[PDB]
């Protein structure tokens, strides 16, 4: 079983001499308002022993008690804050696939190294304290934590299209007509330029017997080397606090759950930041759908979220911050169809069309049956 | 006579047909041998599209013609 | 990669054009170009000419380019601001393709548009229920905004 196995995991881990809390207490004063600023300020200057000892966190002029509702909304705060792409520390694999990762444009600040130790320092610090973010990185920086190999198969989770396209060179051999040799250009800031993968790579074509060469250069250059100082600062800042030892008894989907938790799809956020066509939000077959999702296991959320949308992951903001094929384009409900046709749903306009069934026994029946090819989470 | 038929995704499938043979019986050939349904079907021979109601000689289909399957919906 | 591949596919296009889709850089931007498609005959935008806007991202031609209408046409798989939702451009994409692929796909789409995706509702209803009406309205739209 996964989950005992992960909570043993977890116990022995907690258990070990040198992940042990002191008794003292150190008091962590933050701003609502300026979290971020507050939190780089007090955390990037704190001795490792100072980390130690048992958070309590007070946010200004909001006394209280349940200090653990506190701490776990300041994280809250803070995870969506560092990496919000706005920041230009992380950013999205793709628009239409929200999966973080360390943004190659980070360079162009004068000092990227500070900031990276401190969400390094932040990352240890909420597995340290049993605290969990709510972001969603990519499999391929999971791994990277954990030093594992990285292979062809790595980018599906980063990039779909990428992925098949590398996958469509490995398979049918390749002429001269495709102008294709070793080196990536990148448009940094509107200026364009070239990278050798290998020295004189921009005059080496890639004929039939270099693909490979090529193909593993391409995957260890878009996942690895273009983030090579940024996060070693980062990993530098996160085993400052966790010792590599303990990191590696994970997996790339242990550490996930040990990180952000058990994922989940909120419901409330899902209605509130939903549209319809034709239809009114007093209508039989939305209230009948929004019982239904209320009732049901976030696997089964999850897998209808990919069968209508596309992909199981959300943006860091909810559904509020959501994007299609063209631009921002919010989930939809249309009435469409004949009674006895299953729901069809449209991904690149996150549109589900669902007939005008008659029951709540039908509706289930027919959801669970048209999302049964989807595997989500 | 013998047909070979390639898939989207590089599957080659050969089929024993006649140049008598309809478009929807070598339909019903290629959904015994893979599933797919004749309407779901979309076949193309030197650049024109197979038709449900015509036959190969319709085509022009000959000895060992090699046909391109296109199962894709539209949107 | 992504430059040499576009210089290609450029000099391409100026050897052996399809002699009615055109397609170049605007000024000096290599990664942005302009296309002009003639209406095709044998469906009612005859006589129209519509302009298309090409971005082609840095991770050409492993990522597909982004194109976009300019010219509105009554169409079910256009919207008002142009977007397409193509599976060549989204999903069925190899770096095989070239750039007079899609603009041979689209001239192709322009004449047999898909109701079941109805990018304007409004308009795929129009031809499920009435083909002669959709017909003359789509003729009206191109003799509007076409020229």
């Amino acid at each position: 079983s996964h989950m005992d196995e992960y909570q043993r995991k977890i116990a022995y881990m907690y258990d070990r001499p040198e992940m042990a809390v002191n008794d003292a207490q150190l008091q962590l004063k933050v701003s609502r308002a300026t979290t971020f600023e507050d939190a780089y300020d007090i955390i990037s200057k704190l001795s490792v022993s100072d980390m130690k000892k048992k958070l309590l966190i007070r946010f200004r002029n909001e006394d209280g008690l349940d200090y653990g509702g506190v701490s776990r909304e300041f994280f809250y705060i803070l995870s969506h804050a560092i990496f919000n792409p706005g920041y230009s520390l992380f950013e999205y694999a793709t628009d239409d696939n929200y999966g973080l990762q360390i943004s190659p444009l980070s360079s162009v600040n004068p000092d990227f190294r500070s900031y990276f130790r401190f969400v390094g320092r932040v990352m240890g610090l909420a597995i340290y304290h049993r605290r969990y973010l709510d972001v969603q990185f990519v499999l391929p920086f999971y791994k990277r934590i954990l030093q594992k190999p990285l292979c062809l198969e790595d980018v599906k989770d980063v990039d779909e299209v990428y992925y098949e396209s590398l996958k469509w060179i490995k398979n049918n051999d390749v002429d001269e007509s495709l102008c294709l040799n070793f080196s990536v250009e990148e448009n940094r800031f509107g200026e364009s330029v070239t990278v050798d993968l290998i020295p004189n790579g921009r005059n080496i074509a890639v004929n039939n017997q270099n693909k490979m060469n090529y193909l593993k250069a391409l995957t260890e250059h878009k996942l690895v080397t273009s983030t090579e100082e940024q996060f070693n600062a980062l990993k530098g800042g996160l085993n400052e606090l966790i010792p590599d030892s303990v990191l590696q008894i994970f997996n790339e989907n242990e550490l996930d759950t040990l990180l952000n938790g058990k994922r989940d799809i909120d419901v409330q956020d899902w209605k509130r930041f939903t549209d319809y066509r034709s239809y009114t939000e007093t209508d039989d077959i939305v209230i009948w759908f929004w019982e239904l999702l209320s009732e049901w296991s976030p696997e089964k959320k999850a897998k209808l979220l990919q069968f209508a949308t596309g992909t199981s992951r959300l943006p860091l903001s909810g559904f509020k911050d959501m994007h299609g094929s063209d631009g921002p384009r919010k989930f939809t409900i249309e009435k469409v169809g004949h009674i006895s046709q299953l729901p069809k749903a449209h991904t690149c306009f996150n549109r589900l069309d669902i007939p005008p069934y008659n029951s709540k026994e039908e509706l289930e029946q027919k959801l669970t049956i048209a999302i049964q090819e989807t595997a989500g989470f | 006579m013998q047909i070979f038929v390639k898939t989207l995704t590089g599957k080659t499938i050969t089929l024993e047909v006649e140049s008598s043979d309809t478009i929807d019986n070598v339909k019903s050939k290629i959904q015994d041998k893979e599933g797919i349904p004749p309407d779901q079907q979309r076949l193309i021979f030197a650049g024109k599209q197979l038709e449900d109601g015509r036959t190969l000689s319709d085509y022009n289909i000959q000895k060992e013609s090699t046909l391109h399957l296109v199962l894709r919906l539209r949107g | 990669m992504a430059l040499k591949r576009i210089n290609r596919e450029l000099a391409d296009l100026g050897k052996d054009p399809p002699s009615s889709s055109s397609a170049g850089p605007v000024g000096d931007d290599l990664f942005h170009w302009q296309a002009t498609i003639m209406g095709p005959a044998d469906s009612p935008y005859a006589g129209g000419v519509f302009f298309l806007s090409i971005h082609f991202p840095t991770d050409y031609p492993f990522k597909p380019p982004k194109v976009n209408f300019t010219t509105r046409i009554y169409h079910p798989n256009i919207n008002s601001n142009g977007s397409i939702c193509l599976d060549i451009l989204r999903d069925q994409w190899s770096p095989a393709l070239t750039i007079s692929k899609v603009l041979l796909s689209i001239s192709s789409l322009l004449t047999d548009p898909n109701p079941d995706d109805p990018l304007v509702p409004e308009i795929a209803h129009v031809y499920k229920t009435d083909r002669s009406r959709y017909e003359l309205s789509a003729r009206e739209w191109t003799r509007k905004y076409a020229i």
